[PDB]
């Protein structure tokens, strides 16, 4: 009848994607350590950094490419015990879209807050996630594929969106990136299969 | 609940790690949920 | 290969549910006519006017009766052509949170917009939705059954929530109701079927 | 795009079935969208 579901930890346990504006740029980037940075620097990427100062875009204007100077150190991801923290190590504040804040602080839905410099914020609470999990089974799937939206999280460096903003939507902003916690959505999925049998 | 336009009253200047320490996160094995096979 | 499917009007065109912060107040209010409104009057409802000032609420307190008296005449809502309009017959302002409009417009997902009194807005577009549900279609189950969420709107009289608010969420608005359009979802229901055949 | 904070920028005095009127809304049978039956 109530079959266990338990949350396992991915190998990747996500991927980042970037763009400028409503242009995605360059390839997926998939996270595979612990601790790593997104930054502008022109070093190439690897399993513990995603530079972006490398990357091009036939498109760029000077608008992006002005803003993508000021990524530089970018943000450090971390990611342990299924919990997820962004430190602005840039200079420039950095802007979050995460689902799972916005739920717990209460926060209106869709909104962005602003990780400034030396600061950092624990974007995916895992535990939090497991309590909705659990609940939402209990209301069946459509409540439950609900929280897929919290396993994407949308940053954009420099530059903010949202409402009470000059720029409303993600897409209108220089640079950002969009993450996929696949550890949340792996669980996310079996949960739907088990009760999907 | 904190205020979204004031980082302040939720962010944090304390290291993402030892910050996962004080709260038993790490020792913390994966959570399981329970779910009606239907 | 590719079959058509008609939007096509539904004999009750919405239902409209009432709240008083995070308790729903009152029976579900179907909307047979083109034509009506949404009223705190203390007369019974009918086919033509959801009235609210009949409403009892336990756990009402101050400020939700004390709100409660100034919805007045409240809003007329119009169905034609399968667009959907929203008036503000009252004196005292209306917000709405309309997926519909934040869609044009450019706005911020989420948003909730003010109707101020003797001003109207089309809450609903079907022709631009049916656009959406084009272009949706072929992309995809999911990225139709996305467009479910427009077929919801909120709104809440007097006091207005959101980001840039005080209130963050419906839910901590003295007064407000949800509207649910039956012609887009019958026709998104169709669609899905088709595509789920 | 008008500013959501600005009704004046996208809403109307205009009775709605005046406007309805003046953008064969009426006149206008209901849309169709073909779907790939898969």
């Amino acid at each position: 009848d109530l079959q266990p579901v338990t949350y396992c930890e991915p190998a990747f346990w996500c991927s980042i994607s970037y763009y400028e504006l409503n242009q995605r740029v360059g390839e997926t980037f998939h996270a595979s350590q612990p601790s790593m940075t997104v930054d502008g620097f022109t070093d190439p990427s690897n399993s513990e950094r995603f530079c972006l100062g490398l990357l091009s875009n036939v498109n760029r204007n000077a608008a992006v490419e002005l803003t993508r100077r000021h990524i530089g150190r970018g943000v450090r991801l971390y990611y342990i015990g299924g919990e997820v923290f962004a430190e602005c190590l840039s200079d420039s504040a950095i802007f979050v879209q995460s689902p799972n804040c916005n739920q717990r602080y209460g926060w209106h839905p869709a909104t962005v807050c602003k990780i400034p410099p030396g600061c950092n914020l624990k974007i995916f609470n895992n535990q939090e996630f497991a309590a909705l999990l659990a609940q939402s089974v209990n209301q069946g799937f459509e409540a439950v594929y609900q929280l897929t939206r919290m396993c994407t999280i949308r940053m954009s460096f420099v530059k903010g969106w949202g409402a009470e903003y000059r720029r409303q939507t993600v897409t209108s902003t220089p640079c950002w990136i969009e993450l996929h916690l696949n550890g949340p959505l792996q669980w996310l999925d079996k949960v739907l299969t088990q009760m999907g049998s | 609940s904190p205020n979204p336009n004031n980082p302040a009253e939720y962010c944090s200047t304390i290291p993402p790690l030892q910050q996962a320490q004080a709260s038993g996160a790490l020792s913390s094995p994966p959570p399981t949920v329970m779910v009606p096979v239907g």
